[PDB]
């Protein structure tokens, strides 16, 4: 287990457990298959929602009660049990248990109220933006209803607005946009819209690595170099000097100095051969963590370099 | 940003039979966490023998009672549960099967009905389930794949679908996550590469950019996290560093920072390490900083294989190694 710091009630706590657990096994080899075992679990799973066997044994009980039960009675079960789901997830929501028993649950109601699974979704997003359980349940959840990839795009926005921690908005993104797209990387219209949001982001905020990751996608996602329309061509020449203004003010922000040399690349490997050396070199001094990739990336750039000079006619 | 900040006293040294004496008397002090964690037994059982083993001291573990309870933990449908009781699933399927990999004990268990468990659990679109119930993940996709590898049953399954389904897991960063959409993680990126080394399929994975990655996953402190903007951990030093090493980018983590943290986290009065430096200790980042250590290159420990997380010796014996980049 993780971040446990450097004894009677535990003792207690314990030996209930243990009780509890012993009587729901008993109670399974036999054959008892009801709302008891529920009660049990319940008293468990709470505090370990890991103990797998037990949201088995409560899917049996479920499962078995829904014949030998009448539809109203076994309607008032699963509200019960999506209110149980529920204060699970408060008190521990990164457990992949928790989160599958509610995906079972909600795949064999006829019919789910989608449009409050979402909005669960929207809550515990607020709490941890970065929970990718819930992210995960998220997309489930838009499959299910077929809510449309615009929809979604909406929602993305909203959250890489209002705060950071983005790095799993940007993720969403990336996915929804190819699909809103669709194809059979990004259209050029798509992608400059997408360079001025993602290029707004790491101007308010340099520390923000998520910004970084995505914005090196998108100089990869184009039509690429030498079919630059004007337009792109400005854009990233635009972008290369908004960088060089902001190593100014962050000097040791290593994000843009590579961000730099990428954007180079995109423009003219040979042109810029000689700044993007000294970029190189200032960079390792940034973050010398790096500088193993950092001579392998320019290894390469530079044989990439070889190759353009001897095209030559 | 979010980093430890690693204390002056914090251990500079490998305690190594300090850990060999942690691991051979864990879950011998009715302990709390022991009991608590009986529904993982069968890995706990799989991370102390395999640490046991890395460090030359597996001998002092159980053998004849570790293999009894093997056998009992597997059901009529050929799945083995985390502990007696308990239900059958690919993660402690897999578990038993390196255990007994470990102890060339194969034969223990019913092999024929393992692998029509793992079978079974495939699905159309080629992914696989964790069990009955129908979880998807790529660590099951991994867990499946490694099982049949260690009993030479991959051809089993449907590998073609299997690997179609992990493609379509791949990230615009170059990782994987846990389903098609899922955003990328150390974890799943272990799982992933692990998959493709075992089915023949690294050279679809884009190594700079997967690589370059996992190595910005390395903070200031010298420890790795798991994800962008997240604390250091121990285990990480395991699940980075073996994708590292199985698309052949080892070398983009600073080798030294990475040791000086391992290290800081081991728990010099008990033995054991933790998570981070000052936390609790436990058997599962054990493994792992032991692991990630012998990776690194440390003497005093056999080297470890990164697609299996066991001592190479044991997969040359069974004859399963697979190519990495
Ligand atoms: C977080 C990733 C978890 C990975 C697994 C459960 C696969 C099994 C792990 C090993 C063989 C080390
Ligand atoms: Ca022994
Ligand atoms: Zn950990």
């Amino acid at each position: 287990m993780h971040g446990r710091l450097k004894r009677l009630e535990r003792e207690q706590k314990l030996k209930l457990y243990q009780s509890a657990t012993q009587a729901v096994f008993q109670k399974r080899q036999a054959g008892e298959l009801d709302e008891s075992v529920l009660e049990l679990t319940s008293q468990i799973l709470g505090a370990n929602p890991d103990f797998a066997t037990l949201w088995n044994c409560r899917r049996e009980v479920l499962q078995h009660l829904e014949t030998e039960k009448s539809p109203e009675e076994s309607a008032a079960l699963v509200k019960a049990e999506l209110g149980f789901l529920e204060s699970c997830l408060r008190v521990n929501p990164k457990s992949y248990g928790t989160w599958h028993h509610r995906c079972w649950l909600l795949s064999r109601l006829p019919e789910p109220n989608w449009a409050r699974e979402l909005e669960l979704c929207a809550r515990f997003l607020e709490a941890d933006e970065r929970n990718f359980h819930c992210w995960d349940y998220r997309r489930f959840v838009a499959a299910q209803a077929a809510v449309a990839p615009a929809e979604e795009l909406a929602f993305t926005d909203s959250l890489i607005t209002r705060n950071f921690s983005n790095y799993s908005s940007w993720h969403y993104r990336s996915c929804l946009l190819p699909q809103l797209h669709p194809q059979p990387r990004l259209p050029e219209n798509v992608l400059l819209k997408e360079l001025e949001l993602v290029q707004n982001a790491f101007f308010t905020d340099p520390n923000d690595q998520s910004a970084w990751f995505y914005h090196r996608w998108l100089l990869g996602a184009g039509s690429g170099r030498c079919e630059l329309s004007v337009e792109k061509s400005t854009v990233l020449q635009s972008e290369l000097e908004s960088c060089k203004e902001l190593q100014e003010l962050e000097p040791e922000n290593k994000w843009c100095l590579l961000t730099i040399i990428l954007l180079m690349r995109a423009l003219d490997p040979l042109l810029y051969e000689k700044e993007t050396l000294q970029y190189f070199s200032t960079l390792k001094a940034v973050d010398p963590m790096r500088a193993a990739y950092l001579d392998d990336l320019r290894s390469k750039f530079l044989l990439e370099n070889s190759v353009l000079k001897m095209e030559y006619a | 940003q979010k980093d430890v900040t690693i204390k002056s006293d914090a251990p500079d040294t490998l305690l190594l039979e300090k850990h060999a004496d942690y691991i051979a008397s864990y879950g011998s002090k009715d302990d709390y966490e022991y009991c608590m964690s009986e529904y993982l037994r069968m890995s706990g059982v799989y991370w102390g023998l395999t640490v046991m083993d890395l460090m030359g001291q597996l001998h002092r573990m159980n053998k004849e009672e570790i293999l009894v309870f093997i056998k009992s933990c597997q059901h009529e449908c050929g799945g083995v549960s985390a502990s007696i009781g308990h239900d059958p699933h690919l993660l402690y399927t897999l578990s038993a099967v390196q255990i007994l990999t470990l102890y060339d004990s194969i034969h223990v268990i019913n092999v024929d009905k393992v692998v029509a468990y793992v079978q079974s659990l495939q699905k159309e679109d080629g992914s696989f389930a964790g069990d009955i119930w129908g979880e998807i993940d790529t660590r099951f996709s991994f867990c499946a794949v490694a099982t049949l590898a260690l009993l030479g049953k991959l051809d089993a399954i449907n590998v073609e679908k299997a690997i179609e389904f992990v493609l379509s897991c791949m990230n615009f960063d170059g990782g994987f996550g846990c389903r098609p959409g899922s955003e990328s993680h150390a974890g799943q990126i272990y799982c992933c590469t692990g998959f493709l080394a075992i089915t023949s399929q690294l050279h679809q994975v884009n190594s700079d950019l997967l690589g370059w990655w996992l190595c910005e996953r390395q903070l200031p402190s010298g420890g790795l996290n798991g994800r962008p903007e997240k604390l250091p951990d121990v285990c990480y030093s395991w699940w980075v560093l073996a994708s590292l090493k199985i698309i052949g980018r080892l070398h983009w983590i600073d080798r030294e920072k990475l040791r000086s943290f391992i290290l800081a986290c081991q728990d010099e009065e008990t033995g054991g390490f933790a998570d981070r430096p000052g936390d609790m200790v436990d058997p599962f980042h054990t493994l792992f900083g032991i692991a990630g250590l012998s990776l690194l290159g440390e003497e005093q420990i056999k080297p470890v294989s990164p697609v299996f997380c066991m001592p190479e010796e044991v997969l040359q014996r069974v004859n399963v190694q697979p190519e990495l980049v």
